[PDB]
RNA sequence: ACCGCUGAAAGCAUCUAAGCGGGAAGCCAGCCCCAAGAUGAGUUCUCCCACUGUUUAUCAGGUAAGACUCCCGGAAGACC
RNA sequence: GAUGUCGGCUCGUCGCAUCCUGGGGCUGAAGAAGGUCCCAAGGGUUGGGCUGUUCGCCCAUUAAAGCGGCACGCGAGCUG
RNA sequence: GCGAGAGCUAACUUCCGUAGCCGAGAGGGAAACAACCCAGACCAUCAGCUAAGGUCCCUAAAUGAUCGCUCAGUGGUUAA
């Protein structure tokens, strides 16, 4: 289970009706929260109780924290995910804003990022998708990555950073 | 013996469908438009007051039938049966639905069928009729 | 869009570079406004114009205040063309550039009540093996006492032709403007001396 | 006759059973037939009877 | 079907239980044709007008705009 | 005091336990080509030789040459 | 329906037994429906209480009251 709110000294979530609304420094946002369970601040904290406890009502409970939770971590420190490109010669770029991906297809694919996010490159093999959303970044790099699920053969794709991909081996 | 009348009047009114489920309000329009609340009812005669629906656009229907909730009109022809999800024909034509309902909760001779026209469906809030002075009527049991 | 009325004047054999293509002659004479209609008059969008032309005498009383309305002398012939706009009053110049693909649409030639053949492509019947007087005939309705009925729609012996027959992309080989002349590749439906309406395509490829 | 006095009731608060079982209750033994004629041509009766089912009942 | 984003119950993990994205020769729309007998009978432009007859005759008559009738024909059609 | 039967021919239209085509999971799936399972019924499904044959065998093709219902569909439709 | 036999603890199956019903039974109910649930129609009535079965509208009668369950449209057709 899950309780502790802990919000920095720039932050303002005003915890009116359901629609429990964050303006942090790092670019504001809307979050659409649940009403039936409310949540404030406490002084330097904050809290999200909830009414009564079968069952049901306890997800909602660490969902809609966790979501808060999002907002606060979101608004303060931002959104990032590392993005490799791994492959018999692979490369993207930048159109003004747009996500040029040249990866082993007889005609290329670029993404078109949506609001609240934008895209980023460092040595072109890498791909780093930056946000103030939590949940969109996400919802973007979920794209990115399913341009071309590294394959089960020698891994050949796209991923994050660290992470392992197991082997099939195959002749 | 027993009074047979005689029909004057012709009663306006506007049931406002907002937020409403379907079959409820389905059940208090068809009885307004039957007539049975006038207590000189008559069967061989429709008394019944007519029916303004706004709104119709804004009923409510409960999940999630809206994606469960079919509606199937037969064709004549082969591979007619066609389909329809209640919010498919909501966001199309709605007040295709309201009459939908309505139209089950009366009776299926000359009489209803005539019937159906003391039947107004919009959808928002608006009408033009306010030259028949409707008298907004509620929403309860009574 | 783009669109413009005319007759089907024939079909004949004309050569671009070196291929024989068959060119059917449509003419366009200079079609005028007539009617302008838009969404806060009519509700919808169009306009109607109209083709061949017709004097004062042989004309309605309404047809002329109509035709009066926008000072215009009156044609035999009126039609609608949605969502167009133009200035003045239209012929095929400004309208179509030799090779542009167009759709064009007339009448069938219609041919009567006709035969199962004819009408649908039917099959059938063997024409001498014993087969007595079927010869020609679509041999059966249905299946039996289920459903018991005959399907509707059910394809059988009917007036054929003088059908509203549109034929798809097709290519403006030749623009003879100001004779209004309209060459156009191929075939287009409904007889010699035929009214016709040269539309844009539908599509696009 | 019954359709026509449960309106009645109705046309007030009162369901028709209520009305009626209020109305065995004071002991008011009227046929039915004719609750349905003071019902529609005569008012205020039928809001007299009305008032004293309901007491009866309560 | 399936693939995933955020994610609690079950401090971890989870495509799901609140919500969100992607997803077929299939559904709806788009394409061609019919279509207001859609009796819920729609809309628009134009035209003829406000005639006459003791209701001993509370509805007819002569006409306008317009139309048929009839002749002559047609790449329209058995007749219509 | 009559519900005419096989097979062909004509004509069709439905079911999905899908032959093809379209999408996906698994793979003893490197690729190509496959196995198998989930979604999927829009359209499509060749011409002959033998036999009354359906069926089945063969010739030659094919993306495929699917399985069944409609009184073993269909004689006031024909064969016979 | 309860008893058993032949059957395949198949049949709107058949051959006994046993109760009721239809046959020779109208009336209400079970949507519709010889057999089922209520019930045995001497005529008349624009009179009242009940049975089975019901009481959101079609369709008479509580969109009743309080303690609950299921969220699957289960209800509104099956199993390891
Ligand atoms: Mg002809
Ligand atoms: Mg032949
Ligand atoms: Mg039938
Ligand atoms: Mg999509
Ligand atoms: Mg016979
Ligand atoms: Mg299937
Ligand atoms: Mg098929
Ligand atoms: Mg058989
Ligand atoms: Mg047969
Ligand atoms: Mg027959
Ligand atoms: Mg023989
Ligand atoms: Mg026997
Ligand atoms: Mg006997
Ligand atoms: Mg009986
Ligand atoms: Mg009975
Ligand atoms: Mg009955
Ligand atoms: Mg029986
Ligand atoms: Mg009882
Ligand atoms: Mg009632």
């Amino acid at each position: 289970g899950k309780q502790p709110i802990a919000v920095p000294s720039g932050v303002t979530v005003n915890a009116q009706d359901g629609v429990f609304k964050v303006k942090g420094p790092k670019g504001e946002l809307t979050v659409p929260y649940n009403t039936e369970l409310t949540v404030r601040q406490d002084g330097d904290q904050l809290l999200v109780e909830r009414p009564s406890d079968a069952q049901k009502h306890r997800a909602l409970h660490g969902l809609t924290r966790t979501l808060v939770a999002n907002a606060v971590k979101g608004v303060s420190d931002g959104y990032t995910i590392n993005l490799e490109l791994r492959g018999v010669g692979f490369r993207a770029k930048l159109t003004g804003k747009a996500l040029e991906m040249n990866i082993g297809y007889s005609h290329p694919v670029i993404i078109e990022p949506p609001a609240g996010v934008t895209f980023a490159v460092p040595e072109p093999t890498r791909i780093d998708v930056s946000g103030i959303d939590k949940q969109l970044v996400g919802q973007v790099a979920a794209n990115v990555r399913k341009v071309r699920k590294p394959d089960a053969y020698h891994g050949k794709g796209v991923r994050f950073v660290g992470e392992q991909i197991a082997l099939k081996a195959g002749k | 013996k027993t009074y047979i009348p005689k029909n004057d009047e012709q009663n306006w009114v506007v049931v406002d469908a907002s937020g409403v489920p379907l079959g409820r309000l389905a059940t208090l329009i068809a009885s307004r438009i039957r007539g049975k609340h006038r207590p000189d009812f008559t069967p061989n005669m429709i008394q019944g007051d007519f029916v303004v629906v706004i709104n119709a656009a804004q009923v409510a229907l409960t999940g999630k039938k809206l994606d469960d909730k079919v509606y199937t009109r037969y064709t004549g022809y082969q591979g007619g049966l066609k389909t329809e999800t209640a919010r498919e024909a909501l966001s199309k034509h709605p007040e295709r639905v309201i009459e939908h309902a309505v139209f089950g909760m009366l009776p299926k001779g000359r009489q209803g069928r005539a019937m159906h026209t003391r039947l107004k469906v919009y959808a928002g809030e608006t009408h033009p009729h306010s030259a028949q002075k409707p008298q907004v009527l509620k929403t309860q049991p009574l | 869009m783009k669109g413009i009325l005319g007759t089907k004047i024939g079909m004949t054999q004309i050569w671009k570079n070196d291929r024989a293509i068959p060119v059917t002659v449509v003419l366009a004479g200079p079609c005028p406004i007539v009617q302008r209609k838009t969404a806060q008059t009519d509700g919808y969008e169009a306009v109607q114009i109209g083709y061949a032309p017709k004097a004062e005498r042989k004309v309605n009383k309404p047809m002329q205040g109509h035709f009066a309305k926008a000072g215009v002398a009156p044609t035999r012939i009126l039609r609608e063309f949605r969502g167009f706009a133009p200035d003045g009053d239209s012929v095929n110049v400004d309208i179509f550039a030799e090779g542009e693909k167009i759709d064009a649409t007339g009448t069938s030639k219609g041919k009567g009540t006709q035969g199962v053949m004819k009408r649908w492509n039917f099959a059938g019947g063997p024409a001498s093996h014993g087969s007595k007087k079927w010869h020609r005939r679509p041999g059966s309705i249905g299946q039996r006492k289920t459903p018991g009925r005959v399907y509707k729609g059910k394809r059988m012996a009917g007036h054929m032709g003088m059908e509203r027959v549109t034929v798809q992309n097709l290519e403006v080989v030749e623009i003879r403007a100001g004779e209004n002349l309209i060459l156009v590749k191929g075939a287009i439906p409904g007889a010699n001396g035929g009214l016709v309406v040269l539309r844009s395509a539908a599509k696009a490829s | 006759w019954i359709q026509r006095i449960n309106a009645g009731a109705r046309l007030h608060g009162m369901n028709y059973s209520t009305f009626i079982n209020g109305l065995k209750r004071a002991n008011i033994d009227l046929n039915r037939k004719v609750l349905a004629d003071i019902a529609a041509r005569e008012p205020e009766a039928f809001k007299a009877l009305v008032d004293a089912s309901r007491n009866a009942r309560q």
